[PDB]
């Protein structure tokens, strides 16, 4: 293969565009003077982004990594904060997974939330130790404490979000207090001794009890009077299953050069030294491991729940389970994650067979079975699933000229329009990104917002610790660190009127509803900005028709190109290269 | 939202002429709404594809549809520059003073993008010039805070 | 030569002091445990730029040294000032010399230098700087920002500073995460899921201007063009190229450590020609330096001088290529405020393109003869050091301070240095200071007890002269495509003269205007812009020519003699050619 | 040996606790994707330091190693608490020991140890750090900081609070930017162009008095000397060293790879006598064939109590062992398994094999007397030794119990290695105990009905009892860091923090009585952690005539009987 180095980064709440404004053109714009770069392409999603940087067949994958890193440490201080805080990754991997640690509770005692976290506390860390491993993803989300903020009762006290993270990091604080008798200390001195002041909190009961306000008449306003307290994911976009019950694990992808078979065997070492010290019930099981599994890959179109991507993945799992018995052993089955990318419209469906000696017959075989299956799903609506095991084209259409994303939006329709008008030459040309979707659209009356005295970083504070969350400080859980987070409990953030029922204390004391000062429509945009080399793009791929070839294929795309609008280049990537 | 109610809705975007003509003679709801109260009119003066909103119109589709804002067809055909397509809507009966949940009008739009074809045409079918949003905004007071001079002499 | 590692930052507004103990001095006191470093040297300008070289043993792997240096410049990274940081300090290891150079013009006149180095900026830097191979690349010009040139009675017209002006540019050119609706944890059963969207990145000069600044109590609005000019320029108006005499600008592209200059040439064609077929219509790429067929031109002249001066001499110098040397010059590539050693306004340079061998019959005109005729024909050019020349025998001397004497004693020590060696022609010729002398500064100080006494702060104070006199990044924005910076400066015509700085008001905790003049008092002094360092200690570096036949070994034994009767406190040591 | 890379960083001021679950924990989380790692050990410790030690497969790069370790931390630094960030957090190769250790001396008795190690730092380390061969150079010792020593009755007595002085001083002490006269792009026809020179660092102890941190109603100027003792000294005062009694300093020199040792040696032999010449008045270069002497106090002891242990040492072997000893060179407040005021360590350098003839005045019997010496010393462990048959022993938290569970099955564990003295004997921890420590609340409700600010408070209190790094000076042309803290005596005794006042909103001066409440409870002053769980590392060894991997499996044997949710693992040498 060739190498690819991939930076990973994030930002609680953020749109696309934000994303891909404020870090990812930023972090882009200075990965130069890199050795051996042959392109680099980039996504940035409604919810992260995964900037790929491929290498010149035969560079040294440890030099491509130290390189690329040190690029980013110098990039660091431009991006956001918010950003930063998260910690970005950056990693030389495959990008298929090695295996899959399935981790179930047999006793039902734990909930797909309880065995996340478990598997966030206990197991990922060592495994990520682990040399060998690339990149190590969890299905699920390590706890956090989360307050759950209620906008009746912080416009009832007259708080808003902005004095709830305010107070969560001055009661919420660990404290260096130096020393009784420390040095440089007077003549005589006996005692020495450390000062422990404030040390962070532990327990959703101390969270609950940090005091937000003394009212004028005495009485005390805690954030357990704002807010509902609940120990629950960072993230809430994942969850699994296996055998259709609820189950966490770890997506282990192989580093860039090491033993694919010396590595999966200290990853079974290691869980060895786990298991003695599991809760009663969990429970380790290997629901995928690299003729013998498969994969079965779940898109919906954008501005999917994930309760329909949950009802799409059941029907997956039911077909396995009944009508495949007698060769599927087991179906590990994740929401929200995809074998490219992330978000509440996607999921993943690892497979793993019988005893090959107990599946006699061609038809039992891992093609017949992943065909079978192909064609059983294509009677399902709004989904495309596919089951596949582990060649066409690749294609990038570049913003050449600062167009637009929605003037780049009608050079690829035209681009597919046309080549539709050959079924000879090119079937399923299709685009590999995604549609753009409706969003809303929210102004803020800057003259409105002065005239009352209000301030726009309370105001944007406001709108985002409550509809996106904020990860406001750390918290140690059970002896581990690990994340607060301040977001509105779903019921005063699920639909457009409640907008207007978040409050926003004035200069003169005076609760102002967002309503006063906002103004809001729908609009379109996109959940998933591409680039190839510094611009945006966008990535279409296709297969060559029958009985023609690659070359003539491409020779085509490459004339239909050629008379897209001013400004529209191209480019191959990926096995087109 | 139906089958051939999505079918058409995902059509009328797409510009798929034929499509829509197909769906239509297959008694797809005209007035079909999306999560956000998007009719294919909407959707179609959105995304400036003319055909289909006259398309549309000719089969009965409710000119002055609210999506869930309280915004209409013209709303778009006029934020976005779409001139004919605000021509073809005020012919069917477009209310030219719709106001949205915010006391926006399809002038107050048109005007903050400085689309000054359509400023007119609006003006022409009626369009009442000191109408205000919900902060007492005009269409003049949107052409001084954006320094536009052409649009002032407009209105005047 | 030997592999060498550049630490580069940038610190706008800043003198050569302040750019020296804030910054260079921080980052050196960290180089150490460097495997295969034999020397370390450092300039800090009033441009407010530093450039640490570290030079390293012949056979030292080129990009382990650049991540040593690297990892030790990262214990620096969290004591640098933020707007540094913000710049972003950058560690190349390339070759100090040009491999290339790209040069861009427009050929229908259309397009301004400002547009055209705007153009190369935005849309081919940066592709080319990834191409491997390239060690470092250096624009000719400067990419575009957002201006924000603030008139100071407009300004106090109104009762607002440049902070209120900062305040209003980080709240409305904002780019908000707001979250959505419909997201998870969802209450079961919901449909809806889109994304709010809500202040995004400003894109035009037009949403700049209109950016609110005050609602006055008679409810009249002040926006932000009502007190600032608004327009694309430059992040900097320090560089100016020119090709024939007209306007350009271009890349300089020098080779990385170790890399093929032919395949590495070769990469940049490739990538040049990707970039082509969407060029605006006028633009055209053109090939001025190439690597006899070449040559450069140095133009240096003393510290204080203007830019309009170094273009009358770089003016002076074309003039002499496109005149007298027409019938062997093919091109000429001026470039004013960039010179051999780094940057200045007093400093330039020119890439010199020669015809075809076989047009140029005869040794005087070949390069040698033709640099020798032009170094000669310059040498007359009055208040300026200009020399040609294509790319021996002398010396390179470092004069350390080793005591704490500071830097107006070594100054005083180098020249008792330099008058003796001026006895001595029979064995050194031509000893020279390679730096810059002391020129006129302005100093200002700010009185503490009046500022107390009058309410007003020093962030305030700081913030409002550092602003005007000097420029401010505030923020990003998105000027089709792609992000870019944001600057607050003042007009040109109200930072000129020092009566100006009275014209400037902040604005104290009770609400009133106070002129800059009510807290301050200022004078005339001496001081440098350009502080040299080596191996960590301030340091003066001296160059000279062994005299007509005497060895280097001779001529080095002498200024070591020289050298042993300066006064204590300075010492010496021998780099570059001298150190082997 | 197995290759070993070190992550150290500082907290200044902060206690165990803190430093762990602030930097500790936060680093340790970030190690993952490093190549060939075999284990992760980690201590956080009373005096505000972390060591991590990363220990890699045999026959590894460690330089490889070295970058792969630093640039998962740097991609954490944000993470970390910015006084962390500032102290710096280092990476380095750990593997190799001293190649030459070089004291430096006064003999005039003119010079305190903070002052030869400034001297040391800007007129010796570079040049020493740039001689052929050398790698690591490490001071013993820092460089002169500004130190601003406050004085709470003097800050009450004008209504101002530390956070007052730090905000002074980040404002007084500064050097921004500040643009030019007649700078690009200019009105065409421009003549001047000048830079404009606004503050600049201050200089001196003088400058730093000056400071005007208020004018009173009255007229009169308060000056930060009129609130603080203002003096050059060092960056921390954790450490004491003396050769042979007289204050020192020194520098600890390492082999850079590939380097040869003899060469190197007279290398730094002759710059060393280069610049002797240009030193002070009675500046001398030592040089320490070498044994040790461990030196250990109670939980609480003080830097004064171990520097009276220390003296003894250093007395008992220049008298009585006049004929076979050199030199003593003591530090206090450093040792094995140890750092804090409680803990010394005596590094004796003896005199030529040649000169000290017959089997007494060799290095085992000058050792075994010396250790009959010192066990007639009250409250003090005393061991005199020179540096097989143990192991080495990680039990470990897996279940987040923590640190007084973690505690009661070592003891356990302990007790029951006791009752087997046929197999196993000195089962012991190698890490501290727990020990009294002074818990101060904060009363959230009364700061806010008085209008404190919690921030005003903390910071208050930091500032005055650990120290606070406010920003950089210029000491004879040369960047120095500047801290705060209180003068010593206003910060030694639990009585010293009702002397303490916070200004509150309305401006009344508020002590710290009328807000807080303390007591005494138990800590630990070294916390431990191994592969990213809490840890005990536990020593011993077999008995006479057992082998060591019989021990093993009873030390495992034992250890299957913990409460549930204790684990172990072997370490070191029993891996
Ligand atoms: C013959 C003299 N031999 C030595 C003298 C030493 O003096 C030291 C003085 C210091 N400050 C003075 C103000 C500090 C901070 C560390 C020192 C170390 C030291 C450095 C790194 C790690 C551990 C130690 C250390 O103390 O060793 C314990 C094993 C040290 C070590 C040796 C061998």
């Amino acid at each position: 293969a060739p190498p690819a180095v991939t930076i990973s980064a994030s930002y609680p709440g953020a749109d696309a565009k934000t994303v891909q404004d404020t870090v990812t053109q930023v972090i882009e714009q200075n990965m130069n003077g890199i050795d051996n770069l042959m392109y680099m392409s980039s996504n940035s999603d409604s919810t992260t982004v995964q900037i790929t940087l491929t290498f010149e067949s035969g560079t040294d994958a440890d030099i491509a990594q130290v390189q690329v890193q040190n690029k980013l440490q110098l990039a660091m201080p431009l991006l956001p904060q918010e950003v930063q805080q998260q910690g970005v990754s950056v990693e030389k991997s495959s990008s298929s997974f090695l295996m899959v640690v399935g981790v179930i509770n047999t006793d039902g005692t734990m909930t797909q939330e309880d065995i996340s976290d478990y598997v966030a506390a206990n197991m990922k860390d060592a495994i990520s130790r682990t040399s060998g491993v690339g990149d190590v993803q969890l299905f699920g989300s390590q706890y956090a404490m989360r307050i759950w903020m209620n906008p009746n009762e912080l416009n009832k006290f007259q708080l808003t979000p902005v004095d709830v993270i305010t107070a969560i990091k001055a009661q919420n604080a660990q404290v260096a207090a130096g020393q009784l008798g420390g040095t440089p200390p007077v003549k005589g001195q006996q005692l020495n001794a450390s000062i422990i002041a404030q040390t962070r909190l532990t327990s959703t009961e101390e969270f609950g009890k940090i005091l937000l306000k003394v009212n004028q008449d005495g009485s005390r306003v805690l954030l357990r009077d704002v807010a509902k307290i609940e120990l629950g994911g960072e993230n809430y976009d994942i969850i699994a299953e296996f055998n259709g019950q609820p189950a966490s694990g770890l997506g282990i992808k192989l580093a860039t050069g090491a033993n694919a078979l010396d590595t999966a065997a200290a990853i079974r070492a290691e869980l060895a030294k786990m298991e003695p010290f599991f809760p009663s019930g969990l429970k380790i099981v290997y629901p995928y491991d690299t003729q013998g599994v498969f994969m079965t890959m779940v898109q919906l179109p954008a501005g999917a729940t994930q309760e329909r991507t949950q009802k799409v993945l059941n029907e997956v799992t039911h077909y396995y389970l009944t009508k495949e018995k007698n060769n599927v052993e087991s179906v590990f089955a994740v929401n929200g994650f995809g074998f490219a990318g992330r978000g509440q419209n996607t999921g993943i469906a690892f497979v793993s067979l019988k005893d090959w000696a107990d599946r006699p017959g061609e038809e039992n075989k891992v093609e017949a079975i992943t065909m079978r299956a192909t064609r059983a799903f294509s009677q399902i609506k709004d989904a495309m699933v596919f089951a596949f095991n582990l060649t066409g084209f690749d294609f990038e259409l570049i913003d050449q000229a600062g167009l637009g994303h929605e003037k780049l939006t009608q050079a690829r329709n035209q681009l597919l329009a046309e080549a539709a008008k050959h079924p000879d030459m090119l079937t399923s040309v299709r685009p590999n990104g995604l549609e753009d979707t409706p969003q809303f659209k929210i102004d803020i009356d800057q003259e409105k917002a002065q005239a009352l005295g209000v301030s726009i970083n309370d105001i944007n504070t406001t709108l985002g610790a409550a509809w996106g969350g904020s990860y406001v400080n750390d918290f140690i859980d059970r002896g581990r660190v690990k994340k607060v987070y301040v977001m509105s409990e779903a019921k005063y953030r699920m639909l457009p009127d409640d907008i207007g029922d978040w409050y926003v204390r004035a200069a003169d004391g005076q609760m102002v509803p967002f309503s006063a000062f906002s103004s809001s429509r729908w609009e379109y945009g996109s959940p998933r900005l591409e680039r190839y080399n510094g611009l945006p793009s966008m990535e279409i791929l296709g297969q060559a028709a029958p009985g023609k070839s690659t070359g003539e294929a491409m020779e085509l795309m490459e004339q239909l190109a050629s008379k897209l609008p001013t400004g529209v280049g191209y480019d191959w990537t990926g096995m087109s290269y | 939202g139906s089958d051939l109610g999505k079918k058409l809705l995902e059509a009328a975007r797409a510009g798929r002429d034929d499509e829509v003509r197909i769906l239509m003679a297959n008694g797809a709801d005209v007035n079909a709404a999306d999560v956000v109260g998007w009719t294919p009119l909407h959707l179609a003066a959105y995304w400036g594809h003319l055909e289909i909103v006259e398309v549309l119109l000719k089969n009965g589709a409710d000119v002055n549809a609210y999506d869930t804002l309280g915004s209409t067809p013209l709303h778009l055909a006029a934020h976005f520059g779409h001139l004919e397509i605000v021509e073809v809507l005020l012919k069917n009966g477009a209310d030219v003073n719709a106001k949205d949940d915010n006391g926006i009008t399809p002038l107050h739009l048109a005007a903050n993008r400085g689309h000054l074809e359509i400023v007119e045409v609006l003006l022409k079918y009626g369009a009442d010039v000191n109408a205000q949003d919900k902060f007492g905004k005009t269409a003049f007071d949107i052409s001084i805070n954006n320094g536009n001079e052409d649009l002032a002499e407009i209105l005047q």
